């Protein structure tokens, strides 16, 4: 299942070292995790909570925060951000 | 659990 990220998601992935325009979903998830981790967007106490309100991630998800445990929600964000 | 722990599950 190869995917092609829209401009905003692509900007996010490239910001963490991704140098391609076509991805497998696992690669997309890998680099999104790298982005969240490197920018420390997760809550330090309940580390499945991710705050994205004042970050490009917030524009992608269209929400202020989400839980890493909500897999369907995360997949839905990627899918809506694909061409 | 740590952020990496939760996230790694999405790669499982």
């Amino acid at each position: 299942t190869l995917v092609r990220p829209k401009p905003l998601l692509l900007k996010l992935l490239k910001s963490v070292g991704a140098q391609k325009d076509t991805y497998t979903m696992k690669e997309v998830l890998f680099y999104l995790g790298q982005y969240i981790m490197t920018k420390r967007l997760y809550d330090e106490k309940q580390q499945h909570i991710v705050y994205c309100s004042n970050d490009l991630l917030g524009d992608l998800f269209g929400v202020p925060s989400f839980s890493v445990k909500e897999h369907r929600k995360i997949y839905t964000m990627i899918y809506r951000n694909l061409v | 659990e740590t952020f990496e722990h939760w996230w790694s599950q999405l790669l499982s």
